[PDB]
């Protein structure tokens, strides 16, 4: 697992050395080596996994989300490289410093064979996204974004910790093959129930869940662009990735606690969805619509069936993907119009024709339109959740709508119409811009080639 | 139709419901209550996979128009003698339903006024 | 190639209410004391080749009686064919 | 694709003898087909089963006793 | 649409427009043109009778009750133009209207094509340059005090002058660019 | 509209419904539902089509007619004919948009009826395709659309159905012949009612050839179709003979009633419209109610 | 389309062939800047009638802000070409 | 006498077939008459400012931010704890999710006794 | 074709009819079918002779890997990991297994109601009554065990089975 | 009042449907028991049918 984690730590000291006008393809150039280089942990089996070593493992649900994380570098550098041309050089390295230290660490979370390991690399990976977010975000509010960003996640992380260091007091073990080899069940007590809500709600707060989802949207519109896409692509992520790997000590105590989280998942999934229908902000919008899929995750980890793991991966790469890429192209307006508000710039497929086909084909893909990745996830969750309770089709039919009602209705508003007559300051897009919406799109399309890369574990 | 006129505006007893038809013994009219004939059997009928409701006692007639639409195909129009014997055929079945229908009618028409006729004798 | 042939207006003297169901309108509207001040001004639609009219049932038989002459030849063939 | 016409001002369009005998053709066409259908197969709309009287049947054929042996 | 509103409408008007609208769905009513000039030269009669009417309380009551005799026999379905508000093809080209200022973001490569048309562009910009110059103290000194009290735009009254905020009037895209 | 939503994308649904008719005739009560939706369907959109002023909105709401048709012939457990319905449609409904279209190009782009007058003679080609395409759709004897509907008014009439069902058809047929001859009427026989300057023009060898090719299709496809495949559903060979002529009688007095209904226009008589109109002309005022009711109750709640 | 370009002549020919079909006008005391009201003797109902005649005619419906306004057939000319974007 | 129109909240009453409009006063010219000035203000503001060959990005509109400010951000500064409003809001935030608990709590109690008692025939039901 | 096994996916012996040309009017399948096999069939057999003797020019070879059988969950210490571990990786290899029978049995069944036409509900009982005992056993043995499963979860569930299973026999012996 | 309306005939006309008269249709074997379902093994009753 070295081989690229070292890479990612050499990162630093290249950025540190390189010339005042050579950052930025030194980077670039080097996150997409790693990325290819990370791409060779996609050899997984049916067997176990790949224990590299006594700290380091991998697994088919590892592996597609260290190749997104690793991936993610590149088109973070790329949308970051256009507001930050008025900054001083110092500065510029320490944003690019942030965000390899982000990457590092979001690396070593992902494979932590222990549980305490893990959480202190969960938690690890909150000071550079706090600074990322107080520091080079735009407006007055970004500080208190950052505040509920912090207290939001360490208000349900905090517990958990104190609960992992029961357990190695009981069961004597955190690692995960030792966890998983001698599970136990648990008994239905006052204790057991506390000690499941301990290990359950630090992911479910960063998913996040329908009641504690209020961080999310301050968190996205008030951070930088490459801020927007780590949030809303892997940071999501790592609270089903706590859970697929901690439910497993939880049963049979499950079946009982998920019902309160059920009921509110498959509630706010529609108001979330009915919420994007009225909204004024493109990336308040993004947001919300980054929560319902989120809240639809939830209840394919919380049904646990091998079909609800399989979609719910399958989810979790896609609208990682997805919303990455509509963030992008909500940027790319607003480093033209300095608004971010929906109504005001209007009919832009006349004048950016490309980026227009960009958008269509992002809104298509949120819209989870068949043989993408995202309908794949949508359509195996929807299935195990049927046989789970025939009733909650209704619900998701629900929510599919809605779903393609907002998805359209953004699409229609900024790019059909007439356009804006007093707005004259649109220029043509960069190379760098289409650049990194086709960098976006294309492993969409060619994942659904391959769909088996990205279903888990459980496949 | 006129027969539902005369079941939804007249009485229900008169006239009989298609759903349970026939409601009296076959040969309770007339003893001898000969059986109907087939002539394809189950292996050559199976083999041409008519369909199951084209798997009727005018079988063979349909065989036949296949075996002609099989044979001389481009002259679409060719066998034309099959298809009128198949509609015969069908016809036959067609007047032999309407046959029972009525039948049936005749028996509970007569039943009734037997019933009647009993009654009043027991009456007087 | 577009139609730049330098088309003249006809003359504006043609278009007369005579003839047509204007007439009869300005005969009814005369049984009142009143009159039509654009009469004319609609005469081109029942002047020139937009005059005569077809009924509903002979738009249905446009073209009924060719169709009746090549059945009846076609049926005298067939039957001196047949016949034989 | 086709020939030069100029606009009318409210005269009755130009014609192409083409385009009128092409369309007697295919009406005449579709009225021939009509006729020699109906006359080739005119049971097809008339019907060629006779569809038979239920009242004119006979009590002997449908099994019918004088109400006094049953 | 090109002419400013103004602050009301006066009785006339209301009429006016009221005999415009029943004239239209009456037509819309009537398909045929002799039925529908019978029928228009009788409402014509019925619409001059109070034409000398000097009552202004009357003439109030009058009219009123024809905008809703009117709202009762409406035609649900008026004909309408194709290209007015309500017409089949009503904003079918605006999405071909491209404002002018887009030619400034031209790469070089395709101003080449074209040298005239810009030569003639770059003659339009100067103009507008001193123009915009000339007008802005020409609508100061012409304005009111307190602000505008209608939208309505004075022309030019000096030799070299152009009428003030001319540029966007001018400058329309087409009615059909493509 | 000629090829998405008239004769290929909008059948699809009823195509579906094909697929799967072995488990569709093992069920009763989704075969009942499939049946009365399609009658209340096809009778809704002839009702909404009969009074409409739009040339595409009548042959829209033709279409939606024929689809409940189809759905009807689905529901009576009959799934070819619905699919032989479906292919002979195809060619005379996408042949009458295609003329629908001509119609518009030539008035330069004027849809409405009230302004396009006498064009029998004005442009005779378009004329002669368009009542062919009439004929084929209402149904006239040994025309591809023969084929189709007459059997399927046989099955339906045939059949242990609903009554209101069978009547709802039977109404939505003569509705079906009254749109047709309102089209025919008030865009080909009267006097010409367009803009004084005259641009009619149809020489162009792409229409005359497409047209052309969807006529012959619409003659001689249906006979071609129904005498090459094979027999997959037992006939009604013996039926009675005023019921044999049902469909037609139907036919021909409902263009008879709406030819005389349409001839009343001419008189110098003029009154205010019904209720009955009104509810005809708005779609059965449904589009308002269910366009404004619960959007508005949703979008409000969701703010 | 294929719509030949008209032209301002054939724009006032057009007006001028409507207003001489207008029975209530004399054709030969009309003019191209002749005045409906005083010019010609005409109520305000027979200027929307003429206001009908030119849309009926050109295929276009002029607002009635702007239709109410126009009193000679110069003027109407002009409103109509701006409309239609005329070059000559 | 025909008819009336009854005006609703998605049907509005007809600008002609108001009461108001009709009744004209000195009060209400001069109203009309103000409305327009303001009107015509802002409007001669906004071309000024379009017409500006010098002019270059957007023309920032003050009606807009405000719009976007009240319905994001001016919200919880005004709220007021009401009946109305704990009312609406525990309604609405807590009865949708005890009554879908209580449905498919319903639901699977009844499928676990159907399973329990063996009659609900899961033939073929292989995968979840 | 030998490339896969007749027994593990039989077919008939697939009869076909001869054809009884009733008319000398001459058919376009016929004729469309030799043009066809003239234009298309030949080029292609040939390229296919090619590339088959390039890849007789190299030939090379691979193997099936075969797994021994090693002791199971049931003789496995309550905390001894190693045998644990190797129980667990067998369990899943034969879990992998019977998922492909089951997926044999189901394509046999799904190429029985394609061949059969319109027979298929007759003609294909025995496939019909194989599937059933199939996933009949299949779903008796890994129906319920859900995400995170285990040997040691389908033996707890065997066990539970067969306890319910004596106690039933128990009771109809003693009932 | 038309979409009620609708449902309540669509009711009735279920109430009160429309048929021919005409006897069930009749199939030869055993109302093709082998080929409808099949299982061979149980012999069911044998079913006659009328000569008319
Ligand atoms: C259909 C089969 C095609 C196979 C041929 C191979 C095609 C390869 C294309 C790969 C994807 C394109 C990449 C996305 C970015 C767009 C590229 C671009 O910049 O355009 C500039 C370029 C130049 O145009 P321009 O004039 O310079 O610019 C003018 C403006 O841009 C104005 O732009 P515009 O108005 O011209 O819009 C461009 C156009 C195209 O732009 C797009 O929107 C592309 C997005 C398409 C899908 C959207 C996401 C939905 C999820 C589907 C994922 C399936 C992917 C399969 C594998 C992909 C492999 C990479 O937009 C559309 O037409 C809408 C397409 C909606 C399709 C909905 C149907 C979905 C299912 C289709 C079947 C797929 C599986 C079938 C399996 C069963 C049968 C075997 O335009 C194009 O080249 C158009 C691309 C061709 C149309 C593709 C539409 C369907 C293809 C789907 C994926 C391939 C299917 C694989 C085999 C299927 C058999
Ligand atoms: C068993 C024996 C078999 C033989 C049976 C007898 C043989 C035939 C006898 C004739 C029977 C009637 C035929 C004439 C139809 C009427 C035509 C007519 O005069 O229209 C002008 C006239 C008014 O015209 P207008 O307003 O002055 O328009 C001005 C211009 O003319 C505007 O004109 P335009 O230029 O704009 O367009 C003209 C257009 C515009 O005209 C219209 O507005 C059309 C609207 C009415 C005609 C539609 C009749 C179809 C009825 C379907 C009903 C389905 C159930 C609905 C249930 C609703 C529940 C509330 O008219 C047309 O295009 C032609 C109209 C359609 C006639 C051709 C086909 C109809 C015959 C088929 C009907 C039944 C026979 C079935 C055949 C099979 C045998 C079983 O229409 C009427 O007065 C309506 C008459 C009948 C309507 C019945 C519905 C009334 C419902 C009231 C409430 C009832 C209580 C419900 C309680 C619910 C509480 C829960
Ligand atoms: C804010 C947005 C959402 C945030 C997250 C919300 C999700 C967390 C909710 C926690 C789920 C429920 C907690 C406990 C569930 C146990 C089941 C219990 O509720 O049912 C009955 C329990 O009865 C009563 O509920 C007893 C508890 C009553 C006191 C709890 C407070 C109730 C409402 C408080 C909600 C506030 C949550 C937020 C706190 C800040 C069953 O009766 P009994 O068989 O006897 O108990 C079985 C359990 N045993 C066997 C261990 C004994
Ligand atoms: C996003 C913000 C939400 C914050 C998270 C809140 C949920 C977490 C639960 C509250 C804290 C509990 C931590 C428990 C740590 C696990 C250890 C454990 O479970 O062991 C239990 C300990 O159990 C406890 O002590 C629980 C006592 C809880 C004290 C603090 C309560 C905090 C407030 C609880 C109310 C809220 C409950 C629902 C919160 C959901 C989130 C809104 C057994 O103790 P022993 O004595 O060693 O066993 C021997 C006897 N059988
Ligand atoms: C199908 C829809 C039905 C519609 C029904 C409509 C009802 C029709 C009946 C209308 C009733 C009236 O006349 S309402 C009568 C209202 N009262 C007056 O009109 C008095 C003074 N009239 C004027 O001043 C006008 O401007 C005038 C002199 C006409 C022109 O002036 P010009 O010199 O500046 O052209």
């Amino acid at each position: 697992m070295l081989k690229i984690i070292i890479p990612t730590t050499m990162l630093l000291p290249m950025t540190w050395m390189s010339k005042h006008n050579m950052i930025w393809i030194n980077a670039t150039v080097h996150s997409l080596l790693i990325s290819l280089i990370s791409l060779s942990l996609l050899n997984q089996l049916g067997e176990n996994s790949l224990n590299f070593s006594l700290t380091f493992f991998s697994d088919s649900l590892s592996a597609p989300l260290l190749v997104l994380t690793t991936w993610l570098l590149p088109l973070m550098l790329m949308a970051s490289q256009s507001h930050l041309s008025k900054e001083t050089t110092t500065r510029k390295k320490l944003y690019i410093t942030m965000l390899i230290l982000l990457q590092l660490f979001l690396i070593m979370t992902f494979t932590a064979t222990e549980l305490i390991l893990f959480y202190i690399l969960f938690e690890a990976t909150l000071v550079p996204t706090l600074i990322i977010i107080t520091r080079w975000g735009n407006q007055t509010e970004r500080l208190n974004a950052g505040l509920y960003f912090l207290f939001y996640t360490l208000a349900g992380s905090l517990p958990l910790l104190v609960a992992l260091v029961y357990i190695q007091n009981t069961t004597g073990s955190l690692n995960f093959l030792i966890i998983h080899y001698w599970s136990h069940p648990l008994s239905n007590s006052w204790s057991n129930i506390f000690m499941w809500l301990a290990c359950i709600m630090a992911f479910m707060v960063k998913m996040p869940l329908y009641g504690l989802h209020l961080w999310l949207p301050k968190a996205h519109v008030e951070a930088p662009i490459a801020g927007s896409m780590v949030l809303a692509a892997v940071l999501l992520k790592l609270g089903g990735y706590g859970m697929m790997r901690i439910t497993t000590i939880l049963n049979p105590l499950t079946n009982y606690m998920a019902y309160p989280f059920l009921m509110l998942s498959m509630w706010g999934m529609i108001m979330t969805s009915s919420i994007c229908l009225r909204q004024t902000d493109l990336k308040s919008l993004i947001a919300y619509s980054s929560v319902s899929h989120m809240a639809l995750v939830i209840v394919a980890i919380m049904i646990q069936t091998p079909w609800s793991f399989m979609g719910a991966t399958a989810l979790m790469i896609a609208h990682g993907l997805t919303s990455s890429m509509l963030f992008c192209l909500a940027n790319t307006n607003y480093e033209r119009v300095h608004s971010r508000t929906m109504i005001l710039a209007r009919g832009l497929q006349t004048l950016l024709p490309l980026m227009a086909t960009w958008w269509l084909v992002a809104s298509l893909t949120n819209l989870a339109l068949p043989p993408s990745i995202n309908l794949i996830g949508e359509l195996f969750i929807i299935t195990a959740s049927f046989s789970w309770s025939n009733i909650t089709i209704i619900l998701m039919g629900m929510n599919m709508m809605i779903t393609a009602l907002y998805s359209l209705y953004m699409l229609i508003t900024t790019q059909r119409g007439k356009y804006t007559h007093h707005i004259n300051n649109i220029k043509p897009s960069f190379t760098r811009e289409n650049a990194l919406m086709a960098l976006h799109i294309l492993p969409l399309l060619l994942l659904t080639l391959n769909p088996k890369m990205i279903l888990g574990p459980l496949y | 139709g006129a027969h539902l006129a005369r079941r939804y505006l007249g009485d229900a007893s008169k006239e009989p419901d298609p759903l349970r038809m026939p409601t009296f013994p076959p040969d309770y009219g007339f003893p001898e209550r000969k059986e109907r004939e087939m002539v394809a059997t189950q292996q050559e009928m199976n083999d041409a996979q008519l369909m199951l409701q084209q798997r009727d006692y005018c079988a063979h007639y349909l065989i036949q128009l296949l075996k002609c639409k099989r044979d001389s195909f481009p002259n679409f129009l060719a066998c034309k003698h099959e298809q009128h014997d198949w509609d015969y055929c069908e016809h036959l079945d067609y007047v032999k339903r309407m046959k029972e229908f009525e039948r049936e009618r005749r028996l509970l028409q007569r039943k009734k006024r037997r019933e009647q006729r009993e009654a009043e004798m027991a009456r007087g | 190639e577009h139609g730049h042939s330098k088309m003249e207006l006809p003359d504006y003297k043609q278009w007369k209410i005579e003839g047509t169901p204007l007439e009869t309108v300005q005969e009814k509207l005369a049984a009142r004391g009143l009159r039509d001040p654009w009469g004319r001004n609609e005469a081109w639609r029942y002047s020139g080749g937009f005059a005569n009219n077809v009924s509903f049932v002979g738009a249905l038989l446009k073209g009924f009686k060719w169709g009746f002459a090549a059945f009846v030849v076609a049926v005298g063939a067939e039957y001196y064919l047949e016949s034989q | 694709g086709g020939v030069h016409i100029e606009p009318r001002y409210r005269q009755f369009p130009q014609l192409t003898r083409s385009q009128l005998i092409q369309a007697e053709f295919f009406s005449a066409t579709m009225w021939f087909w009509i006729l020699w259908r109906f006359w080739h197969d005119s049971d097809a709309v008339l019907g060629h089963f006779p569809y038979p009287d239920p009242s004119q049947w006979t009590d002997e054929e449908l099994g019918i006793l004088p109400d006094d042996e049953d | 649409a090109f002419s400013a509103p103004a602050a009301y409408l006066t009785h006339q008007q209301k009429v006016l427009r009221l005999y415009k609208r029943a004239l239209r769905h009456l037509e819309s009513w009537c398909v045929h043109r002799d039925k529908y000039r019978y029928f228009a030269c009788l409402m014509r009669a019925r619409f001059d009778e109070h034409k000398n009417e000097k009552d202004m309380v009357k003439a109030t009551q009058l009219l009123r009750q024809a905008e809703e005799e009117f709202w009762y026999g409406q035609h649900p379905q008026p004909y309408i133009f194709p290209e007015s508000p309500g017409g089949t093809s009503y904003e079918r080209y605006e999405c071909y209207k491209v404002p002018e200022w887009c030619l400034d973001d031209w790469h070089p490569s395709e101003k080449a094509m074209y040298p005239d048309y810009f030569a003639k562009r770059e003659q339009w910009k100067r103009l507008r340059r001193e123009s915009w110059e000339r007008e802005v103290k020409q609508l100061q000194e012409e304005t009111p005090p307190g602000g505008p009290r209608t939208e309505a735009l004075p022309p030019a009254r000096k030799e070299g002058d152009l009428p003030p905020l001319w540029w966007h009037i001018v400058t329309r895209p087409r009615e059909r660019p493509m | 509209s000629a090829l998405l939503h008239s004769s290929t994308m909008v059948v699809a649904g009823v195509f579906l419904l094909i697929r799967f008719y072995p488990l569709m005739e093992t069920n009763k009560l989704v075969q009942t539902m499939t049946l009365c939706l399609g009658a209340i369907t096809t009778l809704f959109t002839a009702l909404c089509a009969i009074t409409q002023n739009d040339i595409k909105k009548i042959v829209a709401f033709s279409t939606s007619s024929q689809l409940g048709l189809m759905m009807v012939t689905i529901g009576i457990n009959q799934p070819h004919l619905a699919f032989l319905h479906i292919c002979m449609h195809a060619f005379f409904k996408a042949m009458l948009f295609m003329c629908s279209g001509s119609i518009i190009h030539s008035l330069n782009d004027e849809q409405d009826i009230r302004k396009m007058g006498g064009l029998y003679k004005a442009m005779p080609f378009t004329t002669t395709a368009l009542i062919i395409g009439s004929l084929a759709l209402t149904g006239m004897p040994y025309l591809t659309g023969f084929y189709s509907k007459d059997l399927i008014i046989e099955a339906v009439n045939m059949s242990y159905t609903n009554a209101w069902a069978l009547l709802m058809t039977l109404i939505a047929t003569s509705l079906t012949a009254a749109y047709s001859t309102r089209i025919i009427f008030f865009a080909f026989l009267g006097k010409p009612r367009f803009p004084p300057l005259v641009l009619i023009n149809e020489n162009n060898p792409l229409l005359i050839n497409s047209i052309k090719r969807l006529l012959i299709g619409s003659i001689f496809a249906g006979f071609i179709i129904s005498n090459n495949i094979p027999p997959m559903t037992v006939p009604n060979t013996t039926m009675p003979l005023y019921m044999k002529m049902t469909a037609l009688i139907v036919t021909i007095m409902g263009f008879m009633l709406a030819l005389e209904l349409n001839n009343t226009t001419y008189y110098l008589k003029f009154k205010y419209p019904s209720q009955t109109y009104k509810f005809s002309n708005m779609l059965g005022y449904y589009p308002s109610i269910m366009h404004r009711l619960p959007t508005y109750h949703n979008l409000s709640m969701s703010q | 389309s294929d719509a030949p370009p008209l032209t301002l002549e054939a724009i006032k020919d057009r007006v001028l062939y409507v207003l001489k079909l207008y029975d209530k006008i004399d054709p030969e005391k009309l003019s191209v800047n002749s005045h409906f009201m005083k010019d010609l003797g005409l109520d305000s109902l027979d200027q929307v009638e003429i206001i009908m005649a030119m849309e009926d005619e050109f295929g276009f419906e002029i607002p009635d802000i702007d239709a109410e306004k126009l009193m000679c057939p110069q003027e109407i000319v002009d409103y109509i070409a701006d409309k239609k974007d005329v070059y000559e | 006498s025909f008819p009336k129109y009854k005006p609703s909240r998605l049907a509005t009453l007809p600008a002609t077939l108001d009461p108001a409009e009709y009744d004209i006063s000195p009060e209400t010219r001069k109203a009309q008459a103000e409305r327009l000035a303001i009107r015509s203000r802002l409007k001669r503001e906004y071309l000024l400012q379009y017409n500006d060959p010098n002019r270059l990005g957007v023309i920032e509109d003050p009606a807009l931010i405000r719009w976007t400010y009240a319905r994001s951000a001016n919200i919880y500064p005004n709220f007021r704890p009401t009946p109305k409003t704990s009312l609406l809001g525990a309604l609405f935030g807590i009865g949708p999710l005890f009554f879908w608990y209580y449905v498919f709590k319903t639901d699977r109690d009844k499928k676990e006794k159907l399973i329990q008692e063996g009659k609900l025939d899961q033939t073929f039901n292989i995968s979840y | 074709p030998d490339s896969w096994d007749k027994d593990v996916y039989p077919e008939p012996p697939r009869r076909t009819p001869a054809p009884a040309p009733q008319t000398s009017l001459p058919n376009p399948v016929t004729y469309l079918t030799k043009i066809f096999d003239l234009l298309v069939d030949r080029p292609v057999t040939l390229a296919r002779e090619f590339i088959e003797q390039q890849h007789a020019k190299n030939r090379y070879y691979y193997y099936h890997r075969e797994f021994r059988r090693v002791p199971d969950i049931t003789e496995c210490e309550e905390k001894d990991i190693l045998c644990m571990f190797e129980a667990e990786m067998q369990w899943r290899r034969d879990y992998k297994v019977d998922q492909e029978i089951v997926n044999i049995i189901q394509e046999r069944l799904k190429a029985c109601q394609q061949r059969e036409g319109e027979s298929y509900r007759q003609n294909c009982a025995k496939e019909l009554e194989q599937f059933t005992q199939v996933s009949k056993a299949f779903q008796d043995r890994y129906s319920d065990l859900g995400a995170h499963y285990s040997a040691r979860k389908c033996l707890a569930k065997q066990k539970q089975r067969m306890l319910a299973e004596r106690k039933a026999a128990k009771e109809a012996a003693a009932a | 009042g038309f979409v009620a309306f609708m449902l309540f005939m669509f009711w009735v006309g279920e109430i009160y449907p429309s048929y021919q008269p005409v006897g069930p249709k009749q199939y030869p074997y055993n109302d093709l028991y082998l080929e409808r379902g099949g299982d061979p093994t149980k012999e069911p009753e044998p079913v006659v049918h009328y000569e008319i």
